[PDB]
RNA sequence: GGGAGACUGGAAUUCCUGGUGUAGCGGUGGAAUGCGCAGAUAUCAGGAGGAACACCGGUGGCGAAGGCGGGUCUCUGGGCAGUAACUGACGCUGAGGAGCGAAAGCGUGGGGAGCGAACAGGAUUAGAUACCCUGGUAGUCCACGCCGUAAACGGUGGGUACUAGGUGUGGGUUUCCUUCCUUGGGAUCCGUGCCGUAGCUAACGCAUUAAGUACCCCGCCUGGGGAGUACGGCCGCAAGGCUAAAACUCAAAGGAAUUGACGGGGGCCCGCACAAGCGGCGGAGCAUGUGGAUUAAUUCGAUGCAACGCGAAGAACCUUAC
C-alpha cells in the first residue's frame, strides 16, 4: 500500500438467488475453506426465512443490511502525547462489508444450538431491527457524535 | 506597497482632537496597525502612533478594547 | 438559589481545567475541577477530564436552574473546546464565547528558563 | 580559532583565582 | 529611542479587607516536598506598594565607543543639504597625559511587587554539593561617590586620492513627458544592506563601506608551556587593576580546506513496518531444547536480533568424547 492502492477481485454472481450479496455473505461466514458446508448453512437459513415470514428474501437482506448500516467510523491518531478518535466518513462498500461481518458475528452470537436457525432468526429480527446489532449500531453512531469535537484534525 | 495617504499635497494634519482619523488605523482589537499594511511613511507612521498614545492619554481611546 | 441567567468560567492551564458557574454579579453557584471528578496527579489535563469537570459543574448548575450561560475561558489550551463541548450538551444554552486572558504590558519579570 | 586555547587559559586563571582565594588572610597580615 | 531634570498613564503580578463558594490547588517525564479544610484554588468589589513600558517595532533612526524607544513640559549636544556672504592653510596623526566607559562588586541613606547567587527540603542516580520542583537573603531600583574591567567583535587604528556594474532602504535639493493625483522618470550629496569584474589571499572570502592601487602618523607581533605568574613600583576602603621577567621543559603548538567514520542532527524513499483484515502464542495436558539445582558423571559446542524441534537426517549396548 506504500506504492499505491490495489486492485480489487471482482465477485462472481450467485447461481441460485442471482446476487453477489449473498456470495459476499458465504465468503465472510465462510471457515476452514469448505465453501459446501457454509454454502448449505446459508441456503438452510435462507429458506428457514422465507418460510417463516413468508416475504421476498433478496429485499428483506437488503432492510437488514440497510438496518445495520453505519455512518461515520471512529479512527485512532497519534498527536500531543495521546491518540485521538478522529471521526471519519465511510464509503458505502466497507460499511456494507463491516455490518455483514456484524451481522455474521452476532449471528454466532446466538445460543439456539444451530445456526442454520440463528442466521435467518437474525435475518428477520434486523428486518423489524430488534437484534443486538442494530442496537450497538445505534451505539456507534452515539460514540461517533459524542466524540465530534475532534472535527478540525480530519484525519 | 500602497502609498502613503498624508505623503498628498491635500492631506489631512494628524491630530489627536479627531478620532474617527485614528480610528482607521487602529484594529478591532485597539492595536496599533503595522504600516505594511497601511503604507504609510516612517514619519506619517511614527506620528500616528504618537497620535494613538495621547488619545489613549487623554482618554479618548480605549486600552486595548 | 432560582437564577435565569448565569455566566460560566473556564480556566485551563497546563497542569488542570477548572469550571465555575457565577452569576451575572460574580457570586458562583457551583464549580467543579478536573481533579474533583476523581483524576489524580498528571491526568487531569486531558481533555477526557476536562469534559467531566464541565458536565459535572454544568449539572450542579443546572440543579439550581440555570437556563442561558455567558462562557468566558482563560488560559492556554488544555479542555478549553471540550470543555464548551460539555457545556452545550449537558443543557445549557451558550450567548457568548469570551477570551479574556491576561495579557501584561511589559511589566514584572517571569520566572527563568528551564534546562 | 578553536577554542582549546581558550579553554587552557580559563583554566590557568581559575587556579590562580582559587589560589588567591585560599589565602587572603595570610596575605593580609604578612604584607603589613 | 542623543542627554539631563520634573510631573504623570494603563495593563499585569503580589498583598490586605469584604461578598459568593466548596474540597481540593500547585508541580512534573512521573512524582514528592508545599498551600488548604481554622475556609484554599476559583470568582466579584475596594485599597497599598514596587518595577518594566505589549501593539507601532524592522536588518529602521541617533551617538566617539559604552549605549538609547509609555506620555507631556523645561534646559542642552551632534549631523545633513542648499546659498556660497566671511577668514585665508589656520590641516593629519598624536608617545606620555586627561576624560568617558556594559554587567557584576564596594561605601553611606532610603526602597523592596516580581525575579534570584549563597542556603534549606523534594525528586532522579551506584553516588547529585547540578540540571527538574517548592521557599528564599544579598542583589536588581533611587541619591551621591569609588573599581575601570568583557567574545568592550566588523576578532578589520586614524586621514586623503584612484579602480566594471546590478539591486533594496533612510535624509535632502533639482530638470523633463506630465494627469504636475502620483516612488512617472532622470540628475545629484550623505548614510545603510545584498550580489557580483579586475586585483589580492594559504584557503575561506574581501571586493567603491576593500582584506585592491598609493602617501603620512600612532599602536602591536618574533615557537608552545612556565606566565599576564613571581619580584619591585603606582592606583584602590576591599575585590583587584596596571608595568613586567627568569630558572626549567617540549619537537612541536597552530590556520584553511579534502576524504571516510560517527551523532542520544535534520530531509526524502522503500519493506507484512505500521494501518485495514484472517489465523494464532502467553491460559491446561503432552513432546522436544535451554537456564537453574542435585549427582559418579549428568560429555562438549551454541547465548539479543543473527542461541534456545540448533551440531544430532535416529543416545537400551554400539554413538560415547562422561
Amino acid at each position: 500500500p506504500r506504492k499505491g492502492p490495489a486492485p480489487k477481485r471482482p465477485l462472481v454472481n450467485d447461481p441460485v438467488y442471482g446476487s453477489q450479496l449473498v456470495t459476499q455473505l458465504v465468503n465472510k461466514v465462510l471457515l476452514e475453506g469448505k465453501k459446501s458446508l457454509a454454502e448449505r448453512i446459508v441456503y438452510g437459513a435462507l429458506e428457514q426465512a422465507r418460510e417463516k415470514t413468508g416475504t421476498d428474501p433478496v429485499v428483506t437482506l437488503k432492510r437488514a443490511l440497510d438496518n445495520v448500516k453505519p455512518a461515520l467510523e471512529v479512527r485512532s491518531r497519534r498527536v500531543g502525547g495521546a491518540t485521538y478518535q478522529v471521526p471519519v466518513e465511510v464509503r458505502p462498500d466497507r460499511s456494507t462489508t463491516l455490518a455483514l461481518r456484524w451481522l455474521v458475528n452476532f449471528s454466532r452470537q446466538r445460543r439456539e444450538k444451530t445456526m442454520v436457525e440463528r442466521l435467518a432468526n437474525e435475518i428477520l429480527d434486523a428486518s423489524n431491527g430488534l437484534g443486538a446489532s442494530v442496537k450497538r449500531r445505534e451505539d456507534t453512531h452515539k460514540m461517533a457524535e459524542a466524540n465530534r469535537a475532534f472535527a478540525h484534525y480530519r484525519w | 506597497t500602497r502609498k502613503c495617504v498624508f505623503c498628498s499635497k491635500k492631506g489631512q494634519t494628524i491630530d489627536y482632537k479627531d478620532t474617527a482619523l485614528l480610528r482607521t488605523y487602529i484594529s478591532e482589537r485597539g492595536k496599533i496597525r503595522a504600516r505594511r499594511v497601511t503604507g504609510n511613511c516612517v514619519q506619517h507612521q511614527r506620528d500616528i502612533a504618537v497620535a494613538v498614545k495621547n488619545a489613549r492619554e487623554v482618554a479618548l481611546l480605549p486600552f486595548g478594547s | 438559589k432560582n437564577v435565569p441567567h448565569g455566566a460560566a468560567h473556564i480556566k485551563s492551564t497546563f497542569n488542570n481545567t477548572i469550571v465555575s458557574i457565577t452569576d451575572p454579579q460574580g457570586n458562583v453557584i457551583a464549580w467543579a475541577s478536573s481533579g474533583h471528578v476523581g483524576f489524580k496527579g498528571s491526568r487531569k489535563s486531558t481533555p477526557f477530564a476536562a469534559q467531566l469537570a464541565a458536565e459535572n459543574a454544568a449539572r450542579k448548575a443546572q440543579e439550581h436552574g440555570v437556563k442561558k450561560v455567558d462562557v468566558f475561558v482563560k488560559g492556554p489550551g488544555s479542555g478549553r473546546e471540550t470543555a464548551i463541548r460539555s457545556l452545550q450538551a449537558a443543557g445549557l444554552e451558550v450567548g457568548t464565547i469570551s477570551d479574556v486572558t491576561p495579557q501584561p504590558h511589559n511589566g514584572c519579570r517571569p520566572p527563568k528558563r528551564r534546562r | 580559532g578553536s577554542v582549546i586555547k581558550k579553554r587552557r587559559k580559563r583554566m590557568s586563571k581559575k587556579k590562580h583565582r582559587k589560589l588567591l582565594r585560599r589565602t587572603r588572610v595570610q596575605r593580609r597580615k604578612l604584607g603589613k
